């Protein structure tokens, strides 16, 4: 779990990349992220089947 | 083939935002079928932009 903070995130570039087989947002829309100001972000990475 | 989901109404993406979008209240039927053998060549059938 890598913490993200004290930065400006341009989520548009992540969503526009077709390399991702799944990009699903459950409480927000990916387009709206670009205009949204958050408290803290937890980026968790793992490899699964 | 991966873009078939974006064809559904209320979706988003490059296909859903740059070349083809369905209305939110879409009424109708969507029909699809693979045409790899029909319209694909080993050298690259670049006719589909």
């Amino acid at each position: 779990r890598k913490r993200i903070s004290n930065c400006v995130a341009d989520y548009s570039v992540l969503y526009n990349s077709a390399s991702f087989s799944t990009f699903k947002c459950y409480g927000v829309s990916p387009t709206k992220l670009n205009d949204l100001c958050f408290t803290n972000v937890y980026a968790d990475s793992f490899v699964i089947r | 083939g991966d873009e078939v989901r974006q064809i559904a109404p209320g979706q988003t993406g490059k296909i859903a935002d740059y070349n083809y979008k369905l209305p939110d209240d879409f009424t109708g039927c969507v029909i699809a079928w693979n045409s790899n053998n029909l319209d694909s060549k080993v050298g690259g059938n670049y006719n589909y932009l």
